[PDB]
RNA sequence: UUUUUUUUUUUUUUU
RNA sequence: UUUUUUUUUUUUUU
RNA sequence: UUUUUUU
RNA sequence: UCCCUUGUUAUUGAACAAGAUUCAGUUAGGAACGAUAGUUCACCGUCAGAUGUAAUACGUGAGCUGGGUGUCUGGAGACAGUUUGUUCCCUAUCUAC
RNA sequence: CUAAAGAUAGCGUGAAAGCUCAAAAA
RNA sequence: GGACUCCUUAACUUAAACUGAGGAGUCAAGUAGGUACAAACCGUACAAGGAUUAAUUAUGUCCAA
């Protein structure tokens, strides 16, 4: 209202005498993100699950994103959407694959970026000037965009990027909408058995065992 | 990263080493530390409530040299004691600087006795006095002035730190478990209890007073 | 499957450790004779280096 | 003037430099390095790095200087040293120590009988077990029995002690796998305590003492710090009532070696003598909790004035200078277990004893005592494909916390390094099933006045105007 | 009391930090509140050289290309003054 | 300590 | 390290 | 596919 | 951090009132006239709107002009207004034995 | 306890008093 | 009675793409390549002509490529 934001610095501790000099988080100790106590079943995620299909030609890849750079992810995105992997390339065309990223908001950034970036979007014969949009209110209201906008201005500047673009699939949650396409993340399952007792297990007199009971009740 | 200084580019940062050896705030470190010195394993007994610390703390914090711990437990006029018969926790070390951290006396102070500070009032009218019963606080700074009501910081610091005052009521006490909140709790109070350095009415920590002025 | 690479976790194997400037200084400190005990020179302790070499280099009995 | 910068900037990239100085080679790659070999002794780095030069320049090194190396590295981690037990397995999780071990395995048909004795200390020092060379070794020992001197007798016997290696124990000691055993070698420690009893003796009938090295040193040249190793050893597996056959009079052998290594010492050398006081203590509390049928004999050998002397001066430099040092792998996996498996009664190195005891001489790793349970942690190589088993240290602790009435229950690297993160809890889970808490849980939680728990503080609170002319500030 | 530079004047200064909009160092002095110091008014900085460039900027710079026309040219290597040229 | 520079056309800093 | 934090501070040295 | 820290 | 309005509360030779230097925002609301025409400056009189800076081709001359220390009826960009729709002007002619 | 302590390096007052540092001991 | 750059140097405010000298390259009269965007810098086994082929160069090797 009359000062100053309040940064990531103002909750820790300062090292001019590092690269890393004080470590910056999209939100406060206070407002990370965080899961409900009541887990009604444990869950396990797969990193990756692929879908081929020969009959209509569409393949789906659905990745989970959890603790893995933006700049690498967005990266690995292009190389898919692109079609590139593949041999029968035409640049012409889009020979690329469906790509559903889900987790999104556990994205992370090295260094002073949560607190020193921003972004800018062109505004036609404006006064006033570009509009300028911290990456905070984006992570607060939208998180996809974070990946959204890299993957973007990663992707060719031509007539087929937006074509590109339609493909793609962020979701700042664990689950999707999406009908027919199999889970990132399942309820998990039991351990396998082993055929093997790590433990040897000797027990003592039970008249000694009784007395010290005893001395110590 | 890749770019050159015009001071270490053309002067090549001489300035650095143009300074002198006098009017110095601090003397030399005395050179004296030299080859020859001989390394000893000291040992130190603390008492049994360093146990809360667990290895978190003794074995997963990385140091230079190795960090052993044990813990001698026992079985339960004068207080005639000896060095048998009672529990006590061994900590050893290389490095002496390693036994004496305070982390390791925090950690029987919060549980033992805890902390307590002390704040000192002065200026003529200025009283500290109880509403019926806690937690209701109350001080007079000077007269004719209003009181001020000190409800919210007791509110805020409950079961955590608690606040005394005595008879007279130029005295505020502040005992607590947590070195932090009672710190906090202090300075909290004090920042609305300063005195005035001209008419030198209200409060202040005890040793470290202030000092008066004057006008010209 | 293949074409998900990137996604796969590696941990290469450690070539060698990594000391103290401290800790290597304790160990020429032991080895010359001032271990944790005591000073081996000034009284011979448990475990000292010059009974061991003798003993170590000359085991076997002359026929 | 002109800078090499500037000069290189109109020459290719990848132009090769000259060379400023040049000499021959060296010839012989074994001679080379036995001379480089006489610098690096206290770095284990250094050592490796020589190894690793040897490695790479030839495929099969001298056997000599791969054992030289390998007892030179042994001696770097010596008991007197600072070193910890992490460095001594992280140092066995190397490839390059691998290849070494493998590279003697390969030819271990060129052992030498003057080379066991290094090699068995190494050993010790390392805290590393093999089935591979251990058996042969053993073959030479036993072979040359006759033929070793009293001082290496005692140390062999001592680190075979610790190493946990021939027990009396029935069909305890035999190595390789389950399909192809080698030879047994129970009792094997004993013959060596029966042999330097037997020497004592004969000594006395020719009464030649002769010239000596030092007032310590004895008349065959033992030491007392020999003898009170041979004592300890003794006392580890429990052969208190060990006597020799040919001997008339029935003497204990424990009694004769405590004897021999307290003579020669006094009061104020005791004082510095250092792991004897260790040694000696430790044996008579052992002693004296088992009650074994020469505890009379045995208890006699200590003068009254040394019992009272180790008694009083005991937990201050004693108790502290003889336990493992540092941090502990397997330790610290089980702990994030049990911290996992929401168990806060857990005791990391906790003592224990009887009920009429003011001093402990054990610390187990993880002691509960809502549950009345210890946990044992072991992590030396097991004897093969599946059959570990306890090092000597833990056979006698095992002992006194069976003595106590305390449960035990230990667990083997070999098997928990196959586990998962779920299989482990799972693992542990079922092993605490079997031990039900019985007595009630202590708890250490922090010191707070409860009497105000019946306030509310109020942070988004508004300040009140009721009336214009305040009466009171409200901060 | 802002200053372009900080310096140790009291017997008890100690360099610390100011979470300030930005992170700045500062002098705080307990004897003497004017002693306080906070670096928040630098110099202007320059425009740095490339490292780069380094090879070509310090040391002796030769000519690039060498001269060689003056002591190449003869009458011989000219067909208008060959045939006067005379061995005898 | 090093790999990461004016990479100051954009993204990215994934070490 | 604690929402302590308009130019005010505590704890621990990571 | 990070290096270094004499004895 | 630009003349006023904000930073309770420690930079001050700051008793109060009235004042001086420096720094910080998520950039919020405001600042009146006249005489002499010496190309503009020190100063002068009134309401006291309360010590009131620069860049933009003199900002601005196909928008206007004045006593000196020319003309042009808007074709394309931009800006300000405005736009019914699938059909309601015309036309749109398989398969093959 | 022994040893050592600048004609006086930094605070302070009205001319004073008082404190601290160097040195010494540990 | 010449435009840029390399070494030396006169004048100037060790200023300016100025003014004027000594000797090498390029442009002028040079193509395509690199240097992000407009002669002068690097390289060229440097443009008679045609085709779906092989090469150590300035220089590059996360994405636009």
């Amino acid at each position: 209202s009359q000062s100053y934001p309040k940064g990531s610095f103002h909750e820790g501790h300062i090292n001019p005498f590092a690269d890393v000099q004080w470590i910056s988080r999209p939100f406060m100790k206070r407002n990370m993100p965080r899961d409900h106590h009541p887990l009604a079943k444990q869950h396990t995620s797969l990193k990756a699950v692929t879908m081929l299909d020969e009959e209509s030609g569409n393949h789906w890849h659905v990745l989970d994103g959890k603790g893995r750079s933006v700049g690498g992810l967005a990266a690995q995105v292009v190389r898919l959407l692109q079609g590139k992997h593949r041999v029968d390339f035409t640049p012409r065309t889009a020979a690329g694959d469906s790509v559903i990223v889900v987790n999104a908001i556990h994205l992370k950034m090295a260094g002073h970026t949560w607190d020193t970036k921003v972004y800018k979007f062109d505004r036609k014969t404006h006064p006033a000037g570009p509009k300028i949009i911290t990456a905070k209110t984006i992570m607060a209201r939208n998180p996809a965009m974070i990946l959204n906008l890299a993957v973007k201005r990663m992707l060719p500047p031509n007539r087929l990027r937006p074509i590109m673009y339609r493909k793609l699939f962020v979701y700042a949650g664990a689950l999707h909408p999406h009908w027919q396409v199999p889970q990132v993340i399942v309820p998990a399952k039991t351990p396998a058995e082993v055929s093997f007792l790590p433990f040897s297990v000797e027990r003592a007199d039970p008249v000694q065992a009784a007395a010290r009971i005893a001395a110590l009740g | 990263g890749g770019s050159y200084g015009y001071d270490a580019f053309f002067r090549g940062a001489a300035e650095v080493l143009n300074g002198s050896n006098i009017q110095l705030p601090h003397l030399p470190e005395n050179e004296e530390q030299k080859e020859g010195k001989v390394y000893q394993l000291h040992s130190v007994r603390f008492p049994p409530q360093v146990r809360r610390l667990g290895a978190n703390y003794f074995f997963r914090r990385q140091r230079a040299v190795p960090l052993t711990y044990y813990h001698h437990l026992v079985e339960a006029g004068v207080h005639a004691q000896t060095g048998r018969g009672q529990a006590l926790c061994f900590v050893a070390s290389a490095n002496p600087g390693y036994l004496q951290s305070k982390e390791l006396e925090n950690a029987v102070f919060e549980s033992t006795r805890g902390f307590a500070c002390q704040l000192i009032l002065e200026g003529r009218g200025v009283k500290a006095y109880f509403d019926p019963e806690w937690p209701n606080l109350m001080v007079r700074l000077g007269v004719g002035v209003k009181p001020l009501a000190l409800r919210r910081l007791a509110e805020q610091y409950a079961t955590r730190a608690k606040i005394f005052v005595d008879k007279r009521g130029l005295l505020l006490t502040v005992h607590g478990y947590d070195k932090c909140a009672v710190g906090t709790l202090a300075m909290s109070l004090f920042n609305h209890l300063q005195a005035n350095p001209y008419t030198m009415k209200g409060a202040h920590v005890a040793m470290h007073p202030i000092k008066k002025k004057v006008t010209r | 499957l293949i074409a998900l690479k990137w996604f796969r976790r590696k941990r290469p194997p450690m070539r060698l450790p990594k000391y103290s400037p401290l800790s290597l200084s304790l160990s020429i400190q032991a080895i010359r004779g001032h271990g944790r005990w005591g000073s081996e020179r000034e009284f011979p302790r448990g475990w000292d280096q010059l009974h061991l070499k003798d003993i170590l280099g000359s085991p076997l009995r002359s026929e | 003037m002109t800078t090499r910068e500037y000069e290189e900037a109109f020459l290719p990239r990848r132009l090769k430099r000259i060379k400023v100085f040049n000499t021959p080679p060296p010839s012989e790659l074994p001679a080379f390095f036995h001379k480089r070999l006489d610098n690096a002794h206290s770095n284990p780095r250094s050592i490796l790095k020589l190894y690793r030069q040897y490695m790479r320049k030839d495929d099969y090194p001298a056997y000599d200087w791969l054992v030289r190396c390998f007892c030179h590295l042994g001696n770097v981690f010596g008991f007197n040293s600072f070193w910890a037990t992490k460095d001594k397995q992280v140092i066995q999780a190397l490839p390059s120590f691998k290849f070494l071990v493998y590279d003697l395995i390969e030819r271990k048909h060129l052992i030498e009988a003057r080379q066991v004795p290094r090699l068995l200390y190494a050993f010790a020092c390392l805290e590393y077990r093999s089935w591979h060379l251990l058996p042969t070794l053993l073959e030479h020992v036993e072979a040359n029995l006759e033929k070793w001197r009293t001082p290496t007798l005692a140390n062999m016997a001592l680190t075979l002690a610790l190493l946990g290696v021939g027990d009396d124990a029935p069909d305890h000691n035999q190595f390789g796998p389950p399909d192809l055993l080698s030879r047994d070698y129970t009792g094997l420690v004993s013959k060596l305590a029966l042999e330097v009893h037997r020497r004592l003796l004969a000594l006395q009938s020719a009464s030649s003492s002769g010239p000596r090295k030092s007032p310590l040193h004895d008349s065959l040249g033992c030491m007392p710090f020999d003898y009170a190793g041979l004592a300890f050893a003794l006392t580890l597996q429990g052969s208190y009532d060990l006597c020799l056959p040919s001997d008339e009079t029935a003497k204990s052998t424990l009694a004769l070696f405590l004897q021999r290594a307290c003579e020669p010492l006094s009061l104020e050398q005791l004082e510095n003598s250092g792991w004897v006081q260790f040694f000696l203590y430790q044996t008579l509390y052992c002693v004296d909790v088992e009650k074994p049928k020469r505890e009379v004999e045995v208890k006699k050998a200590v003068p009254f004035a040394f019992q009272k002397h180790l008694h009083l001066s005991w937990l201050d430099k004693i108790l502290i200078n003889a336990q493992p040092q540092g941090n502990e792998l397997l330790q610290l996996d089980v702990d994030a277990a049990l911290k996992r498996l929401h168990i806060t009664d857990a005791l990391i190195n906790c003592s224990a004893g009887r009920q009429w005891d003011e001093q402990h001489c054990w610390f187990a790793g993880h002691l509960v005592r809502s549950r009345n349970l210890a946990l044992e942690y072991d992590y030396l190589l097991p004897l093969g494909p599946g059959r570990p088993k306890v090092s000597g240290w833990l056979a006698c602790k095992r002992r006194m916390l069976k003595a106590f009435g305390l449960n035990v229950a230990t667990i083997h690297q070999s098997f928990w390094s196959l586990l998962n993160l779920e299989q482990k809890d799972v693992q542990l889970t079922r092993l605490l099933a079997q031990f039900p808490p019985v007595l009630e849980a202590v708890k250490d939680e922090k010191k707070a006045y409860e009497e105000d728990r019946h306030l509310r503080f109020q942070r988004h609170a508004r300040q009140k105007f009721e009336t214009w002319p305040p009466e009171k500030l409200e901060i | 009391w802002h200053r372009g530079t900080l310096s140790l004047l009291c017997s008890s200064c100690r360099y610390v930090v100011r979470k300030w909009h930005v992170p700045i160092l500062g002098v705080d002095c307990n004897a003497n509140p004017r002693h306080k110091q906070a670096l928040s008014v630098p110099a202007p900085r320059s425009r740095g050289i490339p490292k780069h460039l380094y090879p070509f900027l310090v040391g002796k710079q030769y000519p690039r290309h060498p001269r060689w026309r003056q002591a190449f040219t003869h009458r011989s290597r000219m067909g208008k003054y060959k045939p006067q040229v005379a061995r005898n």
